[PDB]
């Protein structure tokens, strides 16, 4: 009886890989982004990097390789999932419709064998010959690259070498040969096949297998005029070719692990080199013409450039622009300087792209407070690790707030023509108009000569041949910059009053209800062009020129009364364009054209707060595409601005929207604000690149922060952060910290770089005895790399280390907590910790210590000894429940102020997940599942209600509610455990029934309860998570009315939506762990639903075939029904 | 799940009739793996620990048919 | 990769799956180095428990184990509760091998004839078929449609549903003699490996002979389908090609575990063991070896990876004072 | 309920020094454990015919450790307690040797003991389940002594020896003055082949015969 809902809040972060090609055209430098579930695609540029599409995938992106097989226009692109489906897709876009076509597809699976733990290796023959695959053990599967193989059919070739480390493709052979190092007891060693396609089996095998150093990691098929293969693996490089042989032990390279390279010169002359410290350098091949006319290797050069980001995967982009692939921090752009920087470093940093994974860590607060739910986390690994503050919505840095109260109008102008900065503020009220203006950072009132003050304005701003322009109840004036006067005036023939209008830098258009009049703008006068008799009064109307830089707009929109027709018509034609009846008696309100991406749309809000958007053809002047977004209660405005070279809109309502385009979708990012009736986009010398706002009353002036669906914080800390906490009472943030030392001559260890927990305010180190130690030793070291762990106090608002605590030599904090315990009314910070020794398997010894941040410093309370590592702790109504290995102990709290042992439970291999629901408990193990126990207050202990036996390694649990709790399991899996405490027998009762089962795509290592969303009052319950990749999402609960029906669109959506690759679903979210693969149940897929909105209308209607819903009262459904339903579950995260 | 069937298999029979006779087809099948000797003297042993009983008969019915398990399973 | 699992598990959140490289070998070797025990099954209402055989029923609710006296009784796992007693051979049930979906169920016996019974396991237990001559029988390792019964140094193929002999599998010249032989088939069904020498059941010829080095041990299939294992020596299926001698591995009743990943071995020759081992499927490395301390009779898992039966007799191998019980294990 | 043709003949055994320990070990045995027979069935053997009246004697071991099924009489168990195995196995010799014999559907011997057949064990009383029990604690002395009476007194007795513990008892008796019949003991449990087909009921007829005795009605139970 549990049915849950499951959506993407945040999607994942981190890049999993990078390929450089010509993939969107031959002559387009195509960058291409693996971030899991998702493909970016990207132009590189001169002035940077342009995005182009971005797709996500019913798999994890396994395998990620640009080809151009021989008889192809463009680079083709083989994708592999890790659920083993493979595929060729094809970039094609019909102008503006971007597509990726399927060229190929199927699930290279073999239906018996498991997979290599090492994992999936993928590569191509640069000939084009095959795909080759390293996907299970012994075995080399072969897919070959002939036409009529849509249906991507390989084979295998019995790999006698068994436990490759890596295998490429070679250089300069016309035999397919592969070549490999692979490791037998023996060693390390380098191998050479022909790939016979023909026999279907391998051959012996250009140059005899060489032997190479144990550490071999990377083998680099050397492109022609060098050819064979260089061998990275510090301390050595090495080439291999025949007969000739270099080797190269670089002083330098010694200190890190290479992971990753780079071709930077196609001729195999210049390499990138990138290590798991972040230092970037230069493997340079010395071409030597040697004789006649054969090319050979003088020698390698190894040279240092500086330092980037961890780079899981370097790209070379032309011009010394080289994409830091990082998957451990911040993605970046980086340029190398043909000459030295004072420092030495050729390395120059240009952009830095935001990175959450792997999010360690999480936890949900109210900082700003009142109802706003806001993240944080443990964001990053090593140099790389941060702290991330994830906001919902798009909040104003106010500067200037002024207290005017019915402001019916705000407009920029430039009252000296020389300047370019705005100097100048126009005030709309009903019956009257007033000038602000803005002598620097301080704003005075004025009056502009030539301005009626006396009436309302309904337009102001600088127009064209160094004039500005007013539009008012009664006329339309015109003004001369230099000197100000007054040089013409628009009056209406029979005296009327102007209703409304709308203008441009050339272009003036006023309405009085019927009647429809059309200015120019020409020096010293306002010429009137033409007229249009409608059918009932207008409403609104706008002339924003969109393309390409004549000035003029050639069309004009038109919004009118009872018939409710958002029309279009032509300029200066007044020609009926296109009317799209909207029905109905609620009145339209403000009408905008804009331009997004690079294409055009037209923008319509109505007097219930409903907006429509469709698209506004270029020179045709049709509405294709009529969406529905429900916004405010009360009638929207809307208004252009320009933030970071961005066209963006603002919809002012009760509830305030910013709208903009992402991947070429429209996007409606909300605003933290509580009700905007009027924007202005200001760029003064004091205010500059903000924005006027005005509602009711107060009218205020600032700057808008990056429009995004979600605002990041980051908080550099050059170490590792583990896990967060939050002591609302102290007004900060416990953090748990690691850096890397490494044990040099002079003592002990010596720190690599500064770090967070070096550059800390108040410093400390922790005093205690405990373990003796050695008995127990340590052998250290001598060149090691050791751990130093570390708990930071973080400030709730300026987030500086306001303290440091360096726990014990070998010693690793594993498990925070902060809360107030037992009869005690002071709040702690309680860790939990192990005592790690890199020698031994399992730690035997570990440490719980209390501690309270008093004043400025951090103390240490009380501490307990425990025989094995913390893995988990939990605040369990006055008592603290601790994970100590394979034992779940409920530690209370004493008047001593300390911790007591009162009750354990041990049916638990290595129970790493604890959470709790008043006197129920939820154990997590390593590879047993879960574990429901109950502290029974009467008998002051545990029972087991009931077990999952089921073989789960688990990634996080968490409680839905007393009857049903969720897991998330290493094969990226989501299940959910119910209570049957009614049935029958004790054998049934005993037993938790994997109810809800779900292939998420992720691993989840955080799963904390609470919303971003500002609750005040569809669904039933939140859950958010934080996984490796960064992705955030959220789990909801649905009833049983609601599952069956949402379950039935679900396998209609399916039915109706084209997947990437053809991949099913139903099979991608159907439950996959070694053993089971078994259909996902109980589990609604948010993301899929979602894409309900996203599609198109004539889709929208297949969908709804003959849907039927009993909410035993059958009422029937359309389009328009279901948009409603979907809306609700959008404002859920 | 779940349920185990009916037991519509072999039954006993009419028994004592029945454990009679499988004693006498057990004891020749052992006698040709053990010396006659051992095997009466294992007998006896079970007589005077169970009596003219068939609770004693099974009970050599048991020790033989373990040693010829135990002989197969070399 | 990190040997220490605390190290390991910080690294597998990075860096996942399993932290750094050989996983998993670290997680394994961990894992299946522990086994406790959990629960004892004795007989029924008898002073002296007389188990040969264990088992798991097809759904694992009921552990199926077999009487010395020819029975078969499921045992209720979670309850204890005899759920059910069956009358099968007329001598000491030695084997056990329910259908994968529980319809079936293979018996063998120690002399009595019938010596391998197919049985009815859904609403009616009764006998199937009768497999007269054949001390040993397994099922078709696919979706289980045929039996393979063996005879000695000789294999046979049978139908489930018909019941009859199909194919007879023996070359006395190829043959090795493996005391303790038993026909086996391929992860694929294909093949037959029976008295040490490697078969083709389709054509009904032979493929190879694996040289004589071991006495009693036939072998097994891995379920790669890629090698063999006979005794020690691991050898390829389609190469003949010796990989690996694994000394550890002598005189083992091996059987790998649902996921192929662990091999438990049962040392044999008072004969067997007292003692088991467990190595890592992925590299021939030992895991442990575990001193039972009791004198086992058979050994069996579940899909689950989550309990061991182990048939272990209480009591010193006298005559009499035989008390073969059965006791479970956790991981 | 001792039979007073045998009272009036065994009698000085009683005030033996064994027959005293005998009677106070069975005496105390009752006072902690559940002795069979009870009371009344240890002696049945005797009060079922005369002394002398008997011409066949048959030599039994241990009683039965069951309720309600000892009583007083060897092979012998009262109604409705199925008979046991050794008994099974005599009556399917009476089947293959005499000629209007059936089953006669229960274990009481009581028929042969009337009719002049004695069914003495060496052993008169056992605990509860515990099998040979009361085992060498005086009982045989008293048997040996009976059967010595009957060897001595009597003449032209058919004596069947059944299996080595009753041929042993047998051994003081003379194949000259008496007709000794030795075979395995009934038991299935024996490994040695020798009571099936052994034809003594009908030699047990035969000899009554020769000496002018009347024969014995097997069928008679």
């Amino acid at each position: 009886m549990s049915y849950n809902y499951v959506v993407t809040a945040q999607k994942p972060t981190a890049v999993n890989g990078c390929v450089t090609g010509h993939f969107t055209s031959a002559e387009d430098l195509n960058l291409l982004i693996a971030k899991n579930t998702r493909l970016e695609i990207y132009v590189v540029t001169a002035e940077g990097l342009r995005p182009v599409k971005e797709v996500g995938m019913y798999g994890k992106i396994a395998v990620m390789e640009l080809f151009r097989p021989k008889g192809e226009s463009k680079d083709l692109l083989f994708i592999l999932t890790a659920k083993y489906n493979a595929c060729i897709l094809e970039y094609k876009q019909s102008g503006e419709s971007i597509d990726i076509i399927t060229r190929a597809h199927g699930n290279v699976q073999d239906r018996i064998g498991r997979p290599s733990e090492t994992g999936i290796i993928g590569i191509i023959d640069p000939e084009c010959r095959m795909i080759g695959l390293r996907l299970y053990d012994g075995l080399f599967k072969v897919i070959p690259l002939d036409r009529d193989n849509k249906e991507l059919k390989a084979f295998n070739i019995r790999l006698e070498e068994l436990h490759v480390i890596d295998v490429k493709f070679l250089y300069g052979c016309q035999a397919p040969t592969i070549c490999f190092v692979y490791q037998d007891p023996q060693g390390r060693h380098v191998k050479t096949y022909e790939v016979s396609l023909r026999e279907k089996e391998f051959n012996k095998g250009p140059w005899k297998q060489e032997n190479v150093e144990a550490e071999a990691s990377m083998v680099i098929a050397v492109p022609e005029p060098f050819g064979g293969a260089i061998i990275i693996g510090q301390e050595s490089i090495t080439y291999h070719n025949g007969d000739k042989y270099l080797a190269i032990a670089p002083p330098i390279i010694k200190q890190s692990t290479i992971v990753c390279h780079n071709r930077v010169d196609p001729n195999g002359s210049r390499y990138l080199l990138g290590d798991m410290e972040g230092r970037l350098f230069m493997l340079l091949l010395e071409k030597e013409e040697q004789m006649d006319g054969t090319v050979t290797l003088k020698d390698l050069r190894v040279e240092l450039l500086g330092e980037t980001s961890i780079a899981e995967c370097l790209t070379y982009l032309d011009n010394g622009v080289v994409f830091v692939g990082s998957r451990l921090g911040d993605s970046q752009l980086v340029k190398l300087n043909v000459d030295s920087n004072e420092q030495g470093s050729y390395v120059v940093a240009m952009e830095t792209f935001t990175n959450l994974g792997p999010i360690v860590d999480m936890c949900v607060v109210d900082l700003e407070r009142q109802g706003q739910g806001q993240l944080v986390t443990c964001s990053g690994a090593f140099k790389e690790g941060s702290l991330r503050i994830i906001r919902n919505g798009i909040g104003i840095h106010e500067h200037a707030s002024i207290d005017l109260p019915g402001i019916k109008g705000l407009w920029p102008l430039r009252s000296d023509p020389n300047r370019e900065t705005d100097d100048t503020l126009v005030l709309s009220f009903v019956g009257q108009t007033r000038v602000l203006m803005l002598n620097g950072e301080e704003v005075e009132e004025t009056e502009l000569m030539g301005f009626v003050d006396d009436q309302q304005t309904f337009f102001c701003g600088n127009v064209a041949h160094q004039q500005l322009i007013q539009i008012t109840s009664a006329s339309v004036r015109l003004v001369s910059q230099e000197p100000k006067a007054l040089v013409s005036e628009w009056k209406e023939p029979q005296a009327k009053n102007i209703s409304v209008a709308s203008c441009n830098s050339s272009q003036v258009v006023v309405a009085v209800g019927r009647a429809l009049y059309y200015l120019q703008i020409h020096p010293q006068e306002l010429r009137q062009i033409s007229h249009t008799e409608m059918e009932h009064e207008v409403a609104c109307l706008d002339i924003t020129p969109l393309g390409d830089s004549n000035g003029l707009s050639p069309l004009c929109a038109i919004g009118l009364w009872t018939d409710i027709s958002a029309r279009i018509l032509k300029l200066p034609s007044f020609e009926l364009l296109h009317k799209e009846m909207l029905g109905g008696e609620i009145i339209p309100r403000s009408i905008l054209m804009t331009t997004f991406e690079s294409s055009h749309y037209l923008l319509c809000a109505l007097g219930d707060g409903a907006l429509f958007y469709f698209g506004l053809n270029i020179e045709t002047g049709l509405l294709s595409d009529r969406k529905k977004v429900t916004l405010g209660t009360q009638p929207t405005v809307l208004r252009t601005f320009r933030s970071l070279s961005t066209t963006n809109v603002f919809a002012c309502s009760d509830r305030p929207t910013v709208i903009y385009s992402s991947n070429h979708k429209l996007v409606f990012s909300n605003v933290n604000l509580k009700e905007v009736n009027y924007m202005c986009p200001l760029n003064s010398d004091g205010y500059p690149d903000s924005l006027a706002l005005a509602n009711n009353s107060t009218l205020t002036i600032g700057t808008i922060d990056e429009i995004q669906k979600l605002h990041i914080r980051t908080v550099p800390l050059y170490e590792s952060p583990r896990k967060i906490c939050y002591q609302e009472v102290s007004q900060c943030f416990g953090v748990l910290s690691s850096r890397i030392e490494v044990q040099d001559t002079s003592g002990g260890t010596t720190a690599l770089r500064p770090s967070a927990s070096t550059q800390a305010l108040s410093s400390s180190v922790s005093s205690s005895k405990l373990f003796s130690s050695s008995t127990a030793p340590h052998e250290t070291s001598f060149g090691e790399e050791v751990e130093v762990h570390n708990l930071l106090i973080i400030d709730q608002h300026t987030f500086e280390v306001l303290h440091a605590h360096q726990f014990l030599q070998n010693e690793y904090a594993l498990s925070l907590v902060s809360c107030k315990l037992g009869k005690d009314p002071n709040t702690y910070f309680i860790v939990g910790t192990a005592m790690v020794y890199p020698e031994e398997a399992e730690p035997k010894q570990g440490r719980i210590v209390v501690f309270q941040y008093s004043d400025g410093k951090l103390q240490t309370v009380a501490e307990k000894e425990v025989k094995g590592a913390v893995y988990s702790m939990v605040e369990f109504n006055g008592k603290l429940l601790a994970s100590i290995n394979s034992t779940v102990r409920l530690y209370e709290w004493t008047t001593e102020k300390e911790l007591r042992t009162e009750c354990n439970h041990y049916n638990n291999i290595m129970a790493l997940y604890l959470k709790t629901k008043g006197d129920f408990i939820l154990v997590g193990d390593l590879m047993r599942s879960v574990l429901l126990l109950a502290y029974k207050p009467m008998e002051g202990n545990f029972e087991e209600i009931a077990r999952d036996f089921n073989p789960n390694w688990m990634s996080a649990v968490e409680i839905l509610d007393d009857d049903n709790f969720l897991g998330a399991e290493n094969a990226f899996n989501l299940f959910v455990c119910q209570k049957d405490s009614a049935a029958t027998t004790d054998e049934e009762r005993q037993h938790l029934q994997e109810v809800g089962l779900f292939h998420l795509g992720e691993f989840v290592n955080v799963f904390c309860h609470g919303s971003l969303v500002m609750q005040n009052l569809p669904t039933q319950g939140s859950v958010l998570f934080g996984t490796v990749n960064g992705m955030i999402g959220l789990v909801t609960s649905l009833s049983e009315s609601w599952y069956n029906l949402l379950l039935d669109m679900q396998n209609r959506l399916n039915k109706v939506i084209k997947s990437v690759g053809k991949i099913e679903h139903s099979f991608w979210r159907s439950f996959h762990t070694e053993r089971k693969t078994e259909p996902a149940t109980g589990f609604i897929d948010g993301d899929l639903i979602e894409s309900f909105l996203d599609i198109s209308r004539p889709k929208m209607q297949e969908v709804v075939a003959n849907l039927q819903y009993d909410d035993g009262m059958k009422r029937e459904a359309t389009a328009d029904d279901l948009i409603k339903v979907v809306e609700e579950l959008t404002r859920i995260h | 799940m779940e349920q185990a069937p009916e037991d519509q298999g072999p039954q006993r029979e009419p028994y004592n009739e029945w454990t009679l006779e499988l004693l006498e087809e057990l004891k020749s099948e052992a006698v040709r793996h053990f010396p006659r000797i051992w095997l009466h003297n294992l007998g006896q042993h079970i007589y005077e620990t169970y009596g003219d009983t068939w609770a004693g008969v099974e009970a050599i019915i048991r020790i033989l048919q373990q040693l010829l398990f135990i002989h197969f399973r070399i | 990769a990190p040997i220490n699992f605390t190290s390991r598990l910080n690294r597998r959140a990075s860096f996942p799956k399993y932290g750094g490289v050989d996983g998993g070998c670290f997680d394994r070797h961990l894992i299946f180095s522990r086994f406790r025990p959990i629960s004892v099954f004795r007989e029924a209402n008898e002073d002296e428990s007389g188990f040969t055989c264990c088992a798991f029923s097809a759904r694992e609710r009921f552990l199926m184990l077999g009487t010395c006296t020819g029975q078969l009784k499921l045992y209720n796992v979670f309850s204890g509760q005899e759920e059910a007693s069956y009358n099968c051979h007329n001598s000491a049930i030695t084997h056990l091998e329910p259908s994968r979906d529980g319809s079936l169920l293979l018996t063998s016996a120690t002399w009595s004839q019938p010596l391998s019974a197919l049985w009815g396991m859904k609403s009616v237990f009764d006998m199937k078929h009768s497999f007269t001559e054949d001390h040993y029988v397994e099922f078709s390792k696919h979706s289980q449609d045929r039996v393979i019964g063996t005879k000695g140094d000789i294999a046979h193929i049978y139908d489930i549903q018909t019941g009859n002999k199909l194919l007879t599998l023996f070359n006395p010249d190829l043959a090795n003699n493996y005391k303790r032989n038993c026909a086996t088939f391929n992860p694929t069904d294909d093949l037959v490996l029976n008295d040490g020498v490697l078969w083709d059941v389709r054509s009904a010829q032979a493929i190879h002979k694996f040289d004589k080095f071991n006495m009693n041990i036939s072998g097994v299939f891995h379920p790669n389908g890629l090698e063999v294992i006979i005794n020690t020596e691991i050898w390829d299926l389609r190469t003949f090609h010796l990989l690996h001698t694994v000394p550890a591995l002598d005189q083992c009743r091996v059987v790998f575990n649902h996921t192929g990943t662990v091999m438990y071995g049962a040392m044999l020759q008072s004969p067997f063991g007292s003692s088991f081992r467990t190595f890592n499927a992925t590299d021939y490395k030992p895991i442990a070896t575990i001193d039972v301390k009791r004198n086992i009779f058979d050994l069996c898992t579940d899909t689950k990876d989550c309990y061991l039966a182990v048939i272990e007799n209480q009591g010193s191998m006298d005559a009499l004072n035989m008390d073969t019980v059965c006791r479970l294990y956790e991981v | 309920f001792f039979g007073e043709s045998w009272k009036k003949h065994l009698s000085g055994e009683f005030g033996k020094p064994y027959f005293i320990k005998l009677m106070g070990f069975v005496a105390e045995e009752r006072k902690h454990y559940t002795v069979y027979p009870p009371p009344h069935q240890v002696f049945t053997w005797t009060q079922m015919c005369d002394i002398k009246d008997v011409k066949v004697v048959i030599l039994g071991q241990d009683p039965y450790h069951g309720p309600n099924q000892a009583h007083g009489l060897c092979f012998s168990v009262q109604r409705p307690v199925p008979p046991p195995p050794s008994l099974e196995n005599i009556y399917k010799e009476l089947s293959t040797d005499i000629e209007d014999f059936v089953h006669p559907g229960h274990g009481d011997l009581s028929g042969w003991a009337k009719q002049g057949v004695l069914l003495l064990n060496a052993v008169l009383t056992v605990r509860a389940h515990q099998a040979n029990s009361h085992k060498e604690r005086g009982w045989e002395q008293f048997t040996d002594a009976v059967v010595s009476w009957l060897n001595q007194n009597s003449n032209g007795l058919v004596f069947l020896l059944w299996g080595s513990y009753a041929q042993k008892k047998g051994s003081a008796i003379d194949r000259k003055r008496h007709h000794v019949l030795q075979t395995a003991h009934p038991s299935p449990l024996s490994v040695y082949r020798g009571f099936f087909g052994c034809r003594h009921f009908s030699k047990t007829n035969e000899l009554l015969q020769k000496s002018g005795k009347k024969p014995i009605d097997w069928k008679e139970l």
